[PDB]
RNA sequence: CGGCCGGAAAGGGGGCCGCCCUCUCGCCCGUCACGCACCGCACGUUCGUGGGGAACCUGGCGCUAAACCAUUCGUAGACGA
RNA sequence: CCAAGCGUUGGAUUGUUCACCCACUAAUAGGGAACGUGAGCUGGGUUUAGACCGUCGUGAGACAGGUUAGUUUUACCCUAC
RNA sequence: ACCUACUAUCCAGCGAAACCACAGCCAAGGGAACGGGCUUGGCGGAAUCAGCGGGGAAAGAAGACCCUGUUGAGCUUGACU
RNA sequence: AGCAGAACUGGCGCUGCGGGAUGAACCGAACGCCGGGUUAAGGCGCCCGAUGCCGACGCUCAUCAGACCCCAGAAAAGGUG
């Protein structure tokens, strides 16, 4: 569809995209830009070492409360985590988008991300029981995945 | 208003920044002053927490209750091997302070102080020092050492040098040595640095330091008790048990136009592991450590002239969480800074000693020897087989 | 281009007024031997002047209060930047410009060193009255370094003497040189006696 | 061009010895001749081989390292450290 | 006179501030910081609603007149430490 | 002072609420008579974590304590009808 | 009493501007948008425009000096300073 951002160029370019996938926004933006720059068979290693909490994930912007560990330093940050579904969503992307650049005829082991993005989608309608007779939302927060790779020697 | 009934602060204000030390050996942060007219001597050493045992000996301080009368005393076992010197440091001094000259080592290290260079010893390749031990095969080589020199006779007010501990004969799991600046205290510059320039790779046992009844100052790091409360870092009251938000608590903080809460305040934080500097301890003796000679080794540290037995200090089962001690050792009275294998810094002291306490010499009458793993009553081992007889696995 | 002002004699608050209006004008000052600084008054007023001001410190939290600088240098650091407008930008790229040091380093010994007749004691205060080393009132409330400097003052004081010396020599000969050579330069001297440069 | 020393408070390409080539050319007065004489007009004239950064040059001289994560230790520790 | 550096207690009674007494002590000085200090504590008393007694009011009720029992909420926000 | 259980700590997953003029370092002054903003000074360094209750005259509810209203209700009587 | 109540006039309320560090009432002066010049009150060591006048005449030493109406603090008395 209409994507966010047009490749420099389309021939050796390939696209993925995931619309209403039930993952926390805040993990999946601050994974998704320590994904951003690095090569498509560093992406997948780097994001299966975050599963096996080997290589954690710096979280940069929506870090209030967030705990900090020692992986965080190969980051030149202080405060890092592991989230699991996170990268296991846009784990599947990549294996996606590594089905399209082949459809394509690219070469997969030379594919370098350049863009990728994450959009809030609608929100879930959940609620919770507090005291007094009170209920209060219990707002889920999917977000919208899409990244274009680009092949680059 | 104010204080119905006055009392005195909860803790001390000098020792404010109770944070964790930034430092894990002790530092000397003022050498004792030097006079030209005594010859160079070192004036620090740097000894390891053994344990603690009892002693007994005479007093003779006139005009006490206590006099000619046999007491116990808490002494201290810091287990202290030989220095190897590495290295010298000079120091010219400017109107900004104390300014480093220059740092001469010696021409090969023993890879015992290697391990200081190096986060990982496993991954390095040891390259350290591969290139400066180059310098002294080839001519030019000595004529800039001995330029090097040079320049620290004309320059230099105050002159260091830099020697390690020795791990090898330690029985601590750690391999890697602790290097320090001593301050050589004594005649001019010129015979001072000659003198350090001689000691280069030498041995430095603790007799040349130190000497017996002597007051001497410990510096060291304060054993690490964690995060902790009011109650137990600042001992101040327990509230009542009626209390809704707890008792271990500080009840008042501060007043309302003191709109910010001040720093003489006591509040919850770090307690322990804060570097600490001990004055005024007496050395009742400098101990030796097992040597062999005519092939069987020489143990007879514990033993007195009316002990006259060759066990050690080392107690039954050895020292608890510490080792054996092996090595020569000081014994040191009263209690010391720092837990079991804590690195320890013995330093001269910075006043003039002139008094009954700390010029009494000690003659040792009875080591306690026995065993510190619970409630123990045997001083050797052959001394509880002849109490215990045979037993059933003989 | 540069102002090496020598610090000796000059009285604290007249020497930082005329500094201050010389740095704000883009001309990069350094104010040399501080030390020697002096202030109108008894001694023992200015002590209680600067131990009054030690007093002055945050209750709640003293690392953030007053810094209270006990160099000489740094006194005379304190009393220009309290005549700068150090809030702005301007402000803090002037006192960029400035640099104070006690005792002479040895980047501006060998160097003339500029003097303010205005900002001077001997100009500006009575014979009868009293003034204050600041030197003194400086190792008197905390600094460390007062014998130290003066040490490192009195070696170079004969280093510039041996120059001195040698450069009187220097010019004894350049003086003995026209005695012998009046009767070749006698051309050149009369038109410079002409147009008053010799007279 | 090579050394030699003098510098430590935040340290100079500072001086001296000899070099194989250089001219009384250096500079001041006076002769000869030349130099886009851009036809009145502005940021001209230096410190400026100024600092920094990629890429291009030519060769010589060289060096073949550490830190962090992981694991372990527990003299330490809420997590980090 | 200089002098706030360092100290100014344990208890009987009363909610008490205040006050008195016992004992020790070098002394048991006076005070401020929203009459310091309730998202630090207590609810003893003032000061709700239930009651008892004395005085006053025909009465409902009143009493700086006594007695009794009477829910003490929230930091995870910013600053300060 | 020490020991145990569940928390609080971190992590896998899921995940709100109150509150929010802008937002938050202080001394003195004045001011609508106790300033985070104004004046003069002291000064000031990213992003944060675990506590913490000094401050934000903190959050809760158009003060029920007092007074006004020609606004009312429950009750009493020797008030009027 | 920065309290309450009056008489004349002027101000603030309704009003900005320069100055008095700041400021409802003080001093000067009231306002369309600008350029040049000149002043009021205030000032001319730095902040901060202006004395960087070869300023005049004297007084004053404070170990609590003094520094500009409103206005922000002082008395009787004493001094062989």
């Amino acid at each position: 569809v209409r994507y966010s951002l047009d490749p420099e160029n389309p021939t050796k370019s390939c696209k993925s995209r995931g619309s209403n996938l039930r993952v926390h926004f805040k993990n999946t933006r601050e994974t998704a830009q320590a994904i951003k720059g690095m090569h498509i068979r560093k992406a997948t290693k780097y994001l299966k070492d975050v599963t096996l909490k080997k290589q954690c994930v710096p979280f940069r912007r929506y870090n209030g409360g967030v705990g900090r560990c020692a992986q965080a330093k190969q980051w030149g940050w202080t405060q890092g985590r592991w989230p699991k579904k996170s990268a296991e969503f846009l784990l599947h992307m990549l294996k996606n988008a590594e089905s399209n650049a082949e459809l394509k005829g690219l070469d997969v082991d030379s594919l370098v991300i350049e863009h990728i993005q994450v959009n809030k989608a609608p929100k879930m309608r959940r609620r919770t029981y507090r005291a007094h007779g009170r209920i209060n939302p219990y707002m889920s927060s999917p977000c919208h995945i899409e990244m274009i790779l680009t092949e680059k020697e | 208003s104010h204080r119905k009934f006055s009392a005195p602060r909860h803790g001390s204000l000098g020792f404010l920044p109770r944070k964790r030390s930034s430092r894990h050996r002790g530092k000397v942060k003022s050498f004792p002053k030097d006079d030209p007219s005594k010859p160079v001597h070192l004036t620090a050493f740097l000894g390891y927490k053994a344990g603690m045992t009892h002693i007994v000996r005479e007093v003779d301080r006139p005009g006490s209750k206590v006099n000619k009368k046999e007491v116990v005393e808490a002494v201290t076992i810091v287990e202290t091997p030989p220095m190897v010197v590495v290295g010298i440091v000079g120091y010219v001094e400017t109107p900004r302070g104390l300014r480093t000259f220059k740092t001469v080592f010696a021409e090969h290290i023993s890879d015992e102080c290697k391990r200081r260079f190096y986060k990982n010893w496993h991954k390095s390749k040891k390259k350290a020092f591969t290139k400066y031990c180059k310098k002294w095969q080839d001519d030019a080589g000595k004529r800039q050492l001995d330029k090097d020199f040079s320049s620290m006779k004309k320059y230099c007010q105050v002159i260091r040098v830099l020697a390690h501990t020795q791990m090898r004969l330690l029985p601590l799991r750690q391999k890697k040595a602790h290097l320090m600046e001593i301050q050589v205290n004594g005649g001019t510059v010129a015979e001072k640095l000659d003198w350090a320039r001689e000691r280069l790779e030498q041995q430095v046992p603790v007799s040349q330091v130190f000497g017996q009844d002597e007051m001497i100052d410990v510096i060291g790091v304060t054993k690490g008790k964690g995060y902790k409360g009011v109650t137990s870092r600042w001992h101040t009251k327990k509230l009542p048990r009626k209390t809704h938000r707890g008792l271990r608590k500080v009840a008042c903080i501060g007043a309302w136009h003191p709109a910010r809460v001040a720093f003489s305040v006591a509040r919850a934080g770090q307690k322990g592991y804060h570097h600490r500097t001990e004055i005024n301890k007496k050395i009742y003796k400098i101990g030796q450590g097992y040597l062999i000679k005519d092939g069987k080794l020489i143990k007879n540290n514990a033993s007195t002239d009316y002990d006259l037995s060759d066990k050690s200090i080392n107690p039954l089962g050895g020292f608890v969480h510490y080792g054996e001690v092996t090595n020569d050792f000081v014994m040191l009275k009263g209690c010391v800074v720092g837990t079991k294998k804590r690195v320890l810094t013995l330093r001269k002291s910075l006043l003039v000693q002139t008094k009954r306490r700390a010029l009494e010499k000690i003659d040792l009458k009875f080591i306690d020897t026995t065993s510190k793993f619970g409630h123990g009553r045997f001083q050797t081992v052959e001394e509880k087989k002849a109490f215990m007889g045979p037993l059933k696995k003989d | 281009q540069v102002l090496v002002l020598d610090g000796r004699g000059h009285l604290l608050g007249r020497l930082a007024a005329i500094v201050a209006k010389q740095v704000l004008l883009g001309r990069k000052v350094v104010v040399v031997r501080c030390e020697g600084i002096n202030i109108s008054g008894n001694f023992y007023r200015n002590k209680l002047k600067y131990l009054a001001f030690l007093r002055k410190r945050m209750n709640t939290n003293p690392s953030r209060g007053p810094y209270h600088f006990r160099a000489p240098s740094r006194i005379f650091w304190r009393t220009v930047r309290g005549m700068l407008p150090h809030k702005t930008k301007r402000g803090q790229a002037a006192l960029d410009r400035l640099k104070v040091f006690d005792g002479i380093p040895p980047p501006y010994d060998k160097k003339k060193r500029m003097v303010v007749p205005a900002a001077l004691k001997v100009v500006r205060l009575k014979p009868t009255r009293k003034f204050a080393y600041l030197g003194r009132l400086a190792h008197e409330v905390g600094w460390k370094y007062q014998a130290v400097t003066a040490t490192l003052e009195e070696k170079r004081k004969e280093k510039a003497k041996i120059h001195y010396r040698k450069k009187k020599q220097l010019m004894r000969l350049r003086k003995q040189a026209e005695k012998n050579v009046e009767k070749k330069i006698s051309k050149f001297t009369d038109v410079l006696k002409t147009h008053g440069l010799l007279v």
